[PDB]
């Protein structure tokens, strides 16, 4: 298989010209300044990029590149996205239950995983954990070789990789290569960028294409770029890196002069006149969303001190609050009280879901790559995450603040109250998470959501009832107090619990008030708040929560719908 | 705000008979709700305070049995004095809106 | 305890309106709030705001702007100043007591009535 | 000059054996991996890691360092230290005024400095504006210009820089060496370490030291490095690094078998007969703060963004919070909404100054440096930046907040209920400020600070008298009620204003209150809360939380005082 | 309205203690709080507990576990049982009355006296 | 809790004179003050709610003056029926402490 690329003008700023050449089955090779476009050409026939900058034709043996390019070959991302939780065992698996077709045996696709595996020689690692901050893992040099397995499932012809040298040791990289040329030499195509190589890398290439400032500076075999560039009119002086000597003609010892040498070259129209010589989903819905849950499932067990740390928080909060509301009064202070302990259980879920902007953040570059290869569709991947890991992470907490405050507090002592407060702090707990889905999703950087996660609630905060009173607010501003999570809630908690109570201690003041100004019954102080005393005024608030999920939610799915996944 | 109504807007009684006054809200009062009885041409006299308790200067006939939002006033063996005109008040907000009034008749 | 409403009975529209309550029998600086209700012919009664004990007050925002209650502390008299007045407020005035802690119109005027005609 | 060391022993574990040689004057650069010794024998011979730690000695010229190395030598950090808001002149000037002596004049500064930038090349940015993130600034390979220039204003003879081409390009690279063997002829010892040079590098050297592993392996003139490894049994090839060749021998084409190669040798022997040869403040302390002063206050004008940021966020909410309670009622939700208000402005005090941590953490490796070539004291730091950045940025916002609200929302209208509302403010935005800074100092990590200052607060916030009774705590967990900052500030606003204030219209109850469980008077609502109404019960508060700035801020110049400095 | 407490005028020391006020003319699931008032001799006043109108219930703290207070709403009782008594509460009872409105101890029961000895 | 004292224990007064009888407290009480009289051998008797009001059944020789932490009680011109024993209670917070009482005495 060879590829063959042809006056290509890519733009956006035109960052490329016309660059020309073949790529024969052996190491290909794109050296060059990082502000070239050693990082651009790739993208493109890799086809990562925005078709629409696209000018020129992408031809393989004669033929253009279908839409099943992307499932036909690798692309490997510089630094890891592996599964550094998961072990190298569990990761092929995953990669192998979305890529190759279903009617495979499990038997069938072990053991394509277990030659892949011998032939990264990773068989003393094979269930080893590959390593996270909070784990001692597997070194870097055999992350690298996790990463080329993952995309060598569907034993492509044509392998992308993007600085594969860049992050490891010298050492360290000498060994990546020669498995590499190893795979040349059964037929594989190998198409990569080197950051600045080293004399005994470069010896091993078998192509070379050099690029600097979106020009075209050398296409050919690795062994005559240095032999042309003595033909250039230059000089490599002895105990020099030809690599290092061809970025050394880049800055002086201009580049239009450069580039019309090559022009006029013996291997421009060797190249010339060979590309005209040949110009003239797969898986079902219901499988996908099994093994997504099953892979951030076992990200959630793998990383214990980001999900038991949350369990231990709500334990210890919850026995402090438990401690402090020691059984609530029924005298003058005891309003104070009960609306003071519901107004920080509500506001608890809102700004502990702050930690769900880490959801879909630290998963977009994985996310990305994932999509453009398809081992899944969107809205699979959507459904799956929001299974494996909102939905258990918060339903624990808002059972353990119901469990241990609930009775040591007093509060209604009746059935359906202790359910009601349960599934209302859950409903808050979705709301708030749900929010931090509709806006953290499609950024790539932490501190601007969660600084604005953390403008939100607190002016939905003010809202909620308890500092202003919402009755006597300018009525130019009264129809602000919906749109806030922690109002509902609070409403909902409210009018669970001051129902039939009474706070002034020798005073019968449900049948009559006399001496008012007094708030001597839950119904007075629920009313002042303006808070209906139907069923309705109840359950108005859970509708308005659910109706509040679904909305965010779909927003959260239509960010990640429209993302710019070039 | 929170505006009343008597939709009982007259009546047409003999005497000694039992009359019912309905005043519904267009809210909760929780009986801070008031009774006035304005003869033609004086000012209106405070008759029921807090929709059950009554006014030193009135018989033992007339009576306020309120709950929620349905506040009611029962006048059971009226007099010929008790003609009149009736008004129900909130007073649980701050703009104290009145009911429209309602005025008894004999036929 | 004891009140009493004086003032013109008759005025020109959009010019002013002034009314007086002189109370007696009380300090209106001791115990209770002061307030003013109109009653339409086509009888419909309506609030229109009290000034508290302390000279604090509080209008009908139903009237706004148009309404200011002020008070004359060494003679106990509460001053009703009502501007822009349409012909459509031909209404009977009254100054009434409101106890606070009971929380009902308790004392009554005795009633002006007020004409703006030309 | 020259340096002379011998028989070194360094331990933490011995990362270094035995070193022996001599730095002549000339170009003294070590090599090796980064595991090795490169990074620690610069800090030995810098005088930088602790001196229990040493075993050998370091002699110069024939005499041991003395107490007056630290400031007759220059260091020179890897990463730019310097103030990239400022610019050049401003500086070079800041290094001057605190390593030359008060003796010397303005036109005798200045001079120094002008032979300084003169010889350094940077004219034409001699007044730009070095560069930040914010600002477009100095080119990275003069910053690097910048901070060499740093040291040399004592004109030392021994120079320390560590790694000056690591993070520059290539091409980057040789404009700072080449002017480094400039320097070099002027008799100036230079020292450094370079991680993997170029043979374009190599060639500028005079003296070479090969380390790997904590063991010298290599020391001589750079010359015939590359001619005692073909000595040693090793072959280097033609179009190879030297440089890349020496790290190729450390990584197998061990240890302990090529370093006693290196004892037999005829280098060692001649180093050997060497050793044997030779064996046998500043300124006052109102000075200091005037310019340590000087140049953080430069620094608050010169990032706007993070400046005049914090005076639109306290403008744009301090509008809202005067629209939504605009002029409170006297009438039974008047209660509510005023200790509403006023909850909500002590918190925005204390949750803002977490911004409080950026202060000391992120100019901690320019404080470390500085207070080892002993620019300042440590009590000249800690006095003057406060005076630079946290009295001025906290002053500000107390007042916009005070001057706004304060006739909106139409709280209580004397002349000094204004002026306390105002003192308050400031105060308690000085106590949060100083808890911060007594845990952020000596950290160097944002974040983990950051979380602590939000765990700290929400504890205390609950004690602060809105959301429990204080007097309904049960006596074990009373004792905690001291320790809150946001107690300490709501006190003295709610004693501030609701002393002469009534809230049942309609009635007088200051003289009787009949029908009682009313709250129908200020002091009724302000006794149940727990809080004096003697004129000593308002200023108890502030005489708190003005021991409570000056026991935080000596715990923070404890940590600063007794930091690991090295 | 009215009270009269009932009860054994002697008990042993560490058994219990056990007292019945019988309020008559009015109904004590109305309106009131209902509570108890012992007094010694060289006379200190003091309060122990009331139980409310709903059955809910208060007590002095500084009698903790060793006082507990029921109610038989069937026929207007409410009983004191005092519990591991000793020789120095050998106070004069009372069975009192709050308005909780008003604030005050506003009616007092005829009153009995206990005594502990052996 | 809430102490309370009459630092005046006892007196010995005259018929017909003016006594005044002090009652301190250990907070503030803010009015919620209250006086009983105990005659010997009968239950306390209430005697004036809220520092200041009086209660029916006792003659306008009794006024409460209080204001802060000092309350105070003043009999002007006691009568034979006045002497006893006297008792100030705070009712603000929960363990409703009373004052150690006080006796008056005749010379
Ligand atoms: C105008 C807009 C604006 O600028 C703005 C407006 C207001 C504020 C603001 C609001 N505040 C606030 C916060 C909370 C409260 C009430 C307390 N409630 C209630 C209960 C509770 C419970 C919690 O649970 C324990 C909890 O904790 C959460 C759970 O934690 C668990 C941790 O587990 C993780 C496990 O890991 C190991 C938190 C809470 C918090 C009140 C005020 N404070 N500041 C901040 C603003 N921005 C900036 O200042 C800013 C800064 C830098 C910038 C830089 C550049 C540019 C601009 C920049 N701007
Ligand atoms: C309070 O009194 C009303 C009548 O005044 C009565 O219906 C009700 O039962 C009383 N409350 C309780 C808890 O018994
Ligand atoms: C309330 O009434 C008392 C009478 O005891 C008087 O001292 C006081 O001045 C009154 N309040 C005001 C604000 O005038």
């Amino acid at each position: 298989a060879v590829l063959s690329f042809h006056n290509i003008c890519y733009r956006v700023k035109e960052i490329l010209s016309n660059i020309n050449g073949i790529m024969k089955p052996g190491l290909n090779a794109i050296l060059g300044p990082t502000g070239g476009g050693k990082s651009s050409l790739l993208d493109v026939l890799a086809a990562r990029k925005d078709p629409s900058g696209l000018s020129g034709d992408v031809l393989i043996n004669g033929a253009p590149r279908p839409a099943n390019f992307k499932c036909n070959s690798g692309y490997v991302v510089q630094d890891d996205v592996v599964m550094g939780t998961l072990t190298v065992r569990e990761n092929l698996q995953f990669s192998a239950a979305l890529r190759l077709a279903t009617t495979m045996t499990n038997h069938e696709k072990n053991e394509r995983i277990n030659r892949v595996i011998q032939e990264l020689g990773l068989d003393k690692v094979a269930d080893s954990k590959v390593g996270t901050q909070f784990i001692r893992g597997v070194s870097g040099g055999e992350r690298k070789r996790t990463s080329i397995g993952m995309e060598l499932i569907t034993d492509p012809s044509i392998l992308f990789l993007d600085e594969p040298t860049t992050g490891l040791d010298s050492s360290t990289a000498n060994a990546v290569l020669l498995l590499l040329k190893r795979m040349s030499k059964q037929g594989r195509t190998i198409i990569f960028s080197i950051h600045q190589p080293r004399y005994s890398i470069f010896k091993l290439f078998d192509s070379l294409t050099l690029l600097a400032s979106g020009r075209l500076m050398f296409h050919g075999p690795a062994q005559e770029a240095l032999g042309y560039f003595e033909s250039a009119g230059y000089h490599c002086e002895a105990y020099n890196n030809p690599a290092d000597f061809f970025l050394d003609i880049i800055n002086g010892d201009l580049i239009e002069k450069l580039a019309e040498i090559y022009v006029n070259s013996s291997f421009y129209k060797e190249t010339k006149a060979e590309l005209h010589q040949l110009s003239g989903y797969t898986t079902s819905f219901c499988h996908q969303l099994r093994w997504v849950s099953k892979r951030s499932f076992k990200n959630l067990l793998g990383n214990p001190q980001a999900s038991i740390a949350q369990i231990i928080v709500t334990v210890v909060l919850g026995l402090v609050i438990g401690a402090i509301y020691f059984g609530l009064k029924n005298d003058s202070t005891g309003i104070q009280n009960r609306a003071g302990v519901l107004f920080f259980l509500t506001t608890n879920q809102c700004f502990s879901s702050v930690s769900a902007v880490e959801l879909f953040v630290v998963e977009k570059k994985l996310f990305i790559h994932e999509y453009i290869s398809g081992y899944y569709r969107v809205s699979s991947y959507f459904l799956g995450k929001l299974l494996s890991d909102l939905l258990p992470m918060r339903m624990l907490p808002s059972i353990i603040f119901t469990c241990i405050v609930y009775f040591m507090l007093g509060l209604k002592p009746k059935a359906d109250a202790f359910f009601v407060m349960m599934f209302t702090l859950m409903m808050v707990a979705y709301s708030a998470s749900s929010m931090a889905l509709a806006i953290a999703a499609g950024q790539s950087v932490v501190s601007v959501a969660t600084l604005l996660m953390t403008i939100c609630f607190v002016f939905m905060m003010i809202f909620s009832g308890l500092l202003v009173n919402l009755t006597t607010i300018a009525s130019w501003l009264s129809w602000l107090q919906y749109f806030s999570i922690p109002r509902y809630g609070f409403t909902a908690l409210q009018h669970n619990e001051f129902l039939g109570q009474n706070f002034c201690p020798g005073l019968n003041a449900t049948g009559n008030n006399p001496c008012n100004y007094a708030t001597c019954t839950g119904e007075e102080y629920l009313v002042k708040q303006g808070i209906d005393l139907s069923p309705w005024g109840l359950w108005k608030n859970h509708v308005a929560l659910a109706c509040m999920i679904v909305i965010f939610l779909t927003i959260a799915y239509l960010k990640l719908l429209f993302l710019k996944k070039y | 705000d929170i505006v009343l109504t008597q939709s009982p807007s007259s009546f047409s009684v003999s005497l000694g008979d039992r009359v019912t006054i309905s005043c519904k809200a267009s809210g909760y009062i929780l009986n801070r709700l008031a009774w006035y009885q304005q003869k033609p041409g004086n000012a209106p006299r405070l008759l029921i305070s807090g929709a059950t308790s009554l006014e030193t200067g009135f018989p033992s006939r007339f009576s306020g049995t309120g709950s929620g939002k349905d506040y009611t006033l029962s006048i059971s063996s009226l007099q010929t004095e008790d003609v009149g005109t009736y008004y129900c008040q909130q007073y649980w907000s701050t703009p104290w809106t009145f009911g429209g009034g309602t005025k008894l008749e004999i036929r | 305890v004891q009140l009493q409403e004086s003032g013109p009975g008759l005025v020109k529209p959009s010019q002013s309106l002034s009314l007086t309550c002189t109370v007696t029998g009380f300090s209106i600086t001791s115990d209770y709030a002061w307030n003013w209700i109109r009653q339409f012919p086509g009888k419909k009664l309506e609030w229109m705001g009290y000034i508290n004990f302390d000279g604090g007050t509080t209008y009908n925002p139903s009237l706004r702007g148009r309404i200011s209650i002020t008070r004359d502390t060494s003679k106990n008299q509460f001053f009703l100043q009502l501007r822009s007045v349409t012909p459509e407020d031909t209404a009977t005035y009254y100054c009434a007591t409101f106890y606070g802690a009971k929380g009902t119109l308790d004392y009554w005027g005795q009633g002006t009535s007020v004409t703006v005609s030309s």
